[PDB]
RNA sequence: AGAGAAAUCAAGG
RNA sequence: UUGCU
């Protein structure tokens, strides 16, 4: 580690990107997730009281507690209902113009949202086939389920889809009718909405232990999109959120104005422990109600926003395929209630292969809304500093007159987050008394230098579609890293060398291959990069197509250019591609 | 009063055109009307006529128009055949039909004016009011029935719309004082047997045999036909009988057959039917009661070979071993970028670690290429590189056993043969060492029985990406010197001050970059949950140290022990232990 | 992931899929080109022994892309 | 055997 | 069948 701590011409902040082992393979989770899922579920009941009392906490419906119940010395799941009303009220007067765009979004964009965007979600557990399917197929069967039971066509608007969800649960009995003709009652359909599909969070770096993420049912996914999109509208207009923009300019402005005269500054960098193991859905369901009520939204808007959180209060988390039990050298997987374990307090909450729990959250359900619950707690008279936060990651800049004033504000910041159910991680929060050093969302700050370090290295290999698309896609990825500061003048140039040399190898343009042997035998000179010719792109020409640029420099003559650009050739016939149609835009056989 | 974006001349023009006061919300409706007239003025700014106060008539096309503001452009329908209409959103955008009638001049003028009009409505909190004037009421578009309402309220103490009756107030809570980190924490050093080498390949000990130029088959045939193999050190993990597996694959590959049939020794080498044998053995000797599984990870100490691996990996070579095609140069910025990379390649190219990276690059690529199908036979994957003169360099061979992987994270049995320089029993306890004779030259051949997943092979198939991190550090040193000296010098070789063996001594930049790459390579090939957890929690301690150097003060919350988050990740990883000892060697207090 | 399969896919005997045609010979210089599905060589063969289009069509395809080239080289 | 790390692979038929 | 420094 002493090799990563220079003392001359370079500071340790510059070498923070040397503390990343992203070159090697990412960790992967193995086997059952039941222990991890149950550990996630049992934490908020352990943290609800100062002394661990899971049995009493399991009877709590709304996780509202008195101020004396909040654990100052440890994690404290649950919220204070009086604080949430006041803190959300404080968040309304401040950033009032910011929340005016939310009202415009509700009155204009919200009725115009299409439910077809639900097809771009992650893997969805089917309530029909009782197995995981991708989103677009899951949406298609869910919509047909709604149409047949409700005897009407569903409008393209997302509101119409959500209205159908509310209407179908009013039916006594529901059927699919394909062949399969499977049949649900109201309680069975209700259990499908409550069910959360837990799964391992694969390819996650920076952690010793594997966590789990949960996905919601496609029936409730329509309601979840509305509140998340509304939360995204607020976060893009409030300066205390680092989620929007994407270029991470929020920390840049704070770095520039950090210069203060004759003032005790301060920079607090830290994370939140058990961020998804302590938040209560009723906490941010009350926060949303306060926002809409004071904004003047109608009653049906209030009911629409509260439903997704009300379902989450009744969530049925799927434990998985069981806890591992060992007699000798053999292993067996058993459900929670079969034999005693460390999770015996939750046996009474087992409902089939799922388990019911009213407190706590999961990582991949409400990210943007959880950020809002953190931002409203910052809005107090005592907290006069600048705060930036993105989920369980925050930075706060103190600007006080005395050191004791900063410490009072630092503790007030810690306690005000505990009023909404958010606990600072004591071992992960560092306060630098002279402000000018801090980290936030893999952005290391030192005075005016804000170092952007990528959490994952861009893939320096061709995508795998065709040489023209792969070259354009690969260089665009390098261009993004340079633009965001994750790469610099030399690293970006080295990135092409690694990419170009790997791009040539994948298409048999390197060494002696069958493709290469043909060209030097039939006197076919390499004229394109995928053919083995010298790379024509440069550091300042990342955005230029190879075919067009080679024509300008004379690399591609007129004769070859006409052949490769023939629209009737038999070979072929950012997110999008600036690639001209040529004979090298072929499709690999399946 | 009149809004700023609304001109005074327009304000009094419409003052008497309609009974603004004798309406519902007359003030907002008046401003909306002034928007429409202002749009007409921007349309006819230089043809278009005016009837406002059909309301505008083009003379070039002899068409009458009537500007109407609509909340949603997609909700446009022909209002009337008497007069054509242009519909504009409150944000300033126009319908696709609007762009045809107008052009860039008028369209750009109308937008921006509607933007500041949208700013005015946001500022005065009238967003609902303009929409109720631009269009009709939105009525009720969502309702919750009685039965669904009852279900939603089973697990909460509030109604669908929460109305708690508590008085909004923020209570005062007694907190805990923040303490100052006066000294940097020390990391726990684990005790136990030294960690063995547990990477896929050998690393610094890797060597190669020079072969006459040719193809892979010719190189294998050259080695197989005139080599002598005899065991000098046998390990229980890798029985010496698996040498027949390698020689059979050497003979098959030399004859043009990378895939050969199973032999008897393949069962031990690749663990065929090991799943059933261990399951049968476990069930036969199973007695007692079922208990919750408790897995233990054995703690191991820092091995002595890590330091000597760093020294060997930094050693000089003869060839460059990093031959990446030079990119094009068109601008002055481009030329500087290529010069920095060219100089960086010279610094780290002629190093042992660069050659080892190439060996890992080739070995992972060849092994990965044979794991795209299901094969019940054994495939031989030679690790052969070629020097500029063309001579084949035989680093070793990887044998891929029967594989039927369904997921990319499943392990595939491998038998890896490598040429090595110096044998160390405690560094390679699971390796079997064989003495190899090739034309009066002694070589040492290692055999290990390993399983290694497809995903991990893919990541190491582009291990050349490890050069990125040391290049970034080297680039920022040169650019920092260029900025302070106001002139760029590609040949600058400054001295870097570091804490070495507990003492502060300067060291050359070129040498510092070389063994940054050596350390980064070791971290890459030993990356695991211990490595990921260690580095992630080490960054704040590294940040804390840098704060202490420049006299800044570090403060912590009540129950703050940042070293605990790092100590829990130090179990048995050698480089993690090596990185931990480097931190403890550094001073923990700054004055 | 398509990126984990490109190296294997390209090296298959017939990696590319092409519409059936007669202007591409089955064998050119001892290398079998077709059998639809063809081998990776075929794009290289077309760049030298293919049928040429009109020069006007070439400029039409490389018009939007050509503009961004002179824009870079004029500033 | 081994890979590995909180539980899996060492086919499944 | 087999050739990235």
């Amino acid at each position: 580690m002493n090799l990563f701590t220079p003392l001359s011409e370079i500071n340790p902040t510059t070498t923070q990107e040397l503390l990343y082992a992203y070159t090697g393979p990412a960790p992967v989770a193995y086997g059952t997730r039941t222990r991890a899922v149950l550990e996630n579920i049992i934490r908020p009941y352990q943290y609800f009281y100062k002394e661990p009392n899971v049995q009493r906490a399991l009877d709590i419906k709304t996780g509202c507690k008195e101020p004396e119940d909040i654990n100052v010395e440890g994690p404290s799941s649950g919220f204070h209902t009086a604080s949430v009303l006041k803190l959300a009220d404080n968040f309304f007067r401040k950033y009032r113009p910011a929340m005016e765009k939310l009202k415009y979004w509700i009155l204009v964009k919200l009725p115009k949202l299409k439910y077809a965007e639900l097809s771009k979600g992650r893997q969805t557990y089917s309530f029909i086939h009782k197995r995981n399917l991708p989103a677009p197929i899951a949406l298609e069967e869910t919509v047909e389920f709604l149409e047949q039971n409700l005897r009407r066509k569903i409008g393209p608007t997302l509101l119409s889809y959500c209205q159908a969800i509310a209407d179908v649960m009013e039916l006594d009995e529901t059927t699919y009718e394909g062949t399969y003709t499977i049949k649900f009652s109201r309680e069975e359909l209700w259990d499908q909405m409550r069910t959360l599909n837990t799964m391992w969070k694969h390819l996650e770096r920076g952690r010793l232990n594997r966590r789990t993420i949960a996905t919601p049912s496609m029936l409730i996914r329509g309601f979840v999109k509305i509140v998340e999109d509304a939360a995204k509208e607020i976060l893009e207009n409030v300066p205390t959120s680092g989620v929007p923009v994407g270029g991470e300019e929020k920390l840049a402005k704070l770095a520039s104005k950090q210069t203060f005269h004759t003032a005790v500054t301060g920079e607090l960098s830290g994370d939140q422990e058990k961020f998804n193991e302590c938040l209560d859905p009723d906490a941010m369901r009350l926060m949303w109600t306060v926002f809409l009520r004071k904004l003047g939204c109608p009653d049906w808007i209030m009911e629409l926003f509260n439903i997704p959180f009300m379902v989450f209060k009744s969530k049925l988390a799927d434990m998985g395929e069981g806890l591992v039990y060992t007699k000798g050298k053999l292993t067996d997987r058993k459900p929670l209630g079969e034999m005693p374990s460390e999770f015996d307090d939750l046996v009474r909450n087992v409902v089939g292969n799922s388990i019911s729990c009213r407190l706590g959250m999961f990582m991949g359900m409400y990210n943007l809304t959880s950020t809002l619950l953190a931002l409203i707690s910052i809005e107090r008279e005592e907290l006069t500093g600048s705060h930036v936060e993105s989920s369980d990651d925050f930075i706060h800049f103190f600007n006080c007159k005395t050191h004791e004033e900063m410490f009072k504000q630092a503790e007030t910041l810690r306690l005000t987050l505990k009023l909404v159910g958010i606990n600072m991680s004591p071992s992960k929060c560092i306060l630098i008394s002279p402000a000018g050093i801090g980290e936030f969302n893999s952005k290391f700050h030192h005075r005016d230098f804000v170092g952007n370090v990528a959490t994952e290295l861009p893939a320096l290999v061709p995508n795998g579609t065709n040489p023209m698309t792969d070259l354009a896609m690969g260089l665009n990825v390098i261009k993004h890293s340079v633009n965001t500061g994750q790469m610099n003048l030399c690293t970006g140039a080295l990135a092409m060398r690694i990419f170009n040399h790997a791009y040539k190898y994948a298409y048999m343009a390197l060494g002696v291959t069958r493709r290469t042997r043909f060209m030097e035998e039939n006197a076919i000179t390499p004229l394109l990069t995928n053919q083995g010719a010298s790379p024509v792109h440069s550091f300042s020409t990342m955005h230029l197509d190879e075919v067009a640029l080679r024509r300008h420099l004379g690399l591609l003559d007129e004769e070859t250019l006409r052949r490769i650009l023939n629209p009737n050739n038999p070979v072929t016939q950012i997110m999008e591609d600036y690639s001209v149609p040529s004979c090298f835009k072929y499709t690999l056989s399946r | 009063d009149r809004p700023d974006h609304i001109d005074s001349r327009v304000w009094e023009l419409s003052e008497t055109q309609e009974d603004w006061i004798t309406q519902v919300h007359g003030h907002v409706r008046r401003v909306v009307e002034c928007w429409k007239y202002t749009i007409c003025c921007l349309i006819s700014n230089m043809q278009y006529d005016v009837f406002k106060w059909p309301d505008l008539y083009d003379n070039e096309r002899a068409v009458a128009y009537k500007v109407l503001l609509v909340s949603d452009l997609s909700d446009h329908s022909p209002t009337s055949g008497i007069y054509h209409d242009l519909a504009f959103n409150l944000e300033g955008e126009a319908e696709e039909s609007c762009a045809l009638v107008l052009r860039g001049s008028q369209l750009q003028d109308i937008k921006g004016f509607l933007c500041r009009a949208l700013e005015w409505v946001v500022s005065n909190n009238l967003t609902q009011e303009v929409v109720e004037t631009i269009s009709g009421e939105a009525k009720l578009q969502f309702s919750v029935g009685t039965t669904f309402r009852t279900l939603l309220k089973r697990d909460t103490d509030w109604d669908v719309i929460p109305t708690p009756r508590v008085e909004p107030n923020v209570p005062r809570i007694e907190g805990r004082r923040w303490t100052q980190m006066k000294k940097l924490p020390l990391l726990k050093e684990k005790e136990g047997p030294p960690s063995p080498w547990r990477a896929l390949l050998l690393g610094a000990d890797s060597e190669y045999i020079v072969c006459p130029p040719g193809t892979d088959q010719e190189a294998i045939s050259w080695i197989h036909s005139q080599s002598e193999i005899e065991c000098i050190r046998e390990s229980k993990s890798t029985p010496a009988s698996v040498i027949t597996c390698l020689t059979s694959s050497l003979q098959s590959f030399a004859e043009g057959n990378p895939v050969r049939s199973r032999i008897h020794e393949d069962i031990i080498a690749f663990g065929i039917n090991k799943k059933q044998e261990k399951k049968q053995s476990a069930s036969s000797s199973a007695s007692g009661e079922w208990k919750r599984a408790e897995y233990q990870v054995e703690e191991m100490s820092l091995p002595p070979w890590v330091e000597e691996e760093m020294v060997l990996l930094r050693s000089d070579q003869e060839d460059n071993w990093i031959e990446l095609e030079k990119n094009a140069i068109y601008t002055e910025v481009d030329g500087v970028a290529e010069g920095l990379v060219d100089k960086y390649i010279e610094i780290v190219g002629r190093t042992k670690v660069a050659s080892v990276i190439e060996k890992w690059q080739i070995a992972a690529t060849r092994t990965f290429s044979q794991l795209h199908t299901d094969r019940s036979r054994i495939t031989a994957c030679p690790i052969i590189t070629r020097d500029p003169s063309g001579n084949c360099q035989f680093w070793g061979m990887v044998l891929l056993g029967p594989h039927h992987v369904k997921r990319d994270t499943d392990n595939a049995p491998l038998l890896i043969a490598e040429i090595m320089g110096e044998d160390t029993e405690e560094k390679y306890p699971k390796h079997s060492v064989f003495s190899l004779k090739v034309e009066e030259k002694q070589f040492l051949l290692s055999l290990k029985i390993t399983s290694f997943s497809r995903n991990k092979l893919y990541t190491f198939s582009n291990i050349r990406r490890v050069l990125i991190q040391p290049a970034s550090i080297y680039s920022q040193v040169v650019l920092s010197r260029a900025a302070e000296n106001n002139s760029l010098n590609l040949e600058v070789n400054p001295e870097i001050q570091l804490y070495l063996e507990g003492a502060q001594r300067g060291m050359t930049l070129y040498q510092w970059v070389r063994m940054i790459l050596c350390l980064e390579f070791l971290m890459a090939i030993y990356n695991n949950p211990q490595m990921e957890g260690f580095l992630a929690n080490m960054r704040r301690l590294h940040m804390s140290r840098h704060a202490m150097m420049e006299r800044r003060q570090v403060f912590l919350p009540f129950g703050s022990r940042p070293e605990d988050k790092v100590n829990e990740c130090i179990i048995n990883n050698p480089i993690v232990a090596y990185l931990a000892k480097g931190w403890n060697s550094m001073p923990n207090v700054y004055y | 992931a398509p990126q984990m399969r490109l190296v294997y896919s390209v090296r298959k005997p017939w990696p590319i899929s092409m519409t059936p045609s007669k202007e591409i010979p089955l064998v050119f210089n001892g290398t079998k080109l077709k059998d639809t599905r063809a081998n990776i060589v075929v794009p290289d063969y077309w760049s030298k022994y293919g049928s040429q289009t009109s020069l006007e069509v070439v400029n039409a395809i490389l018009y939007a892309e050509d503009l961004k080239v002179q824009r870079f080289f004029s500033t």
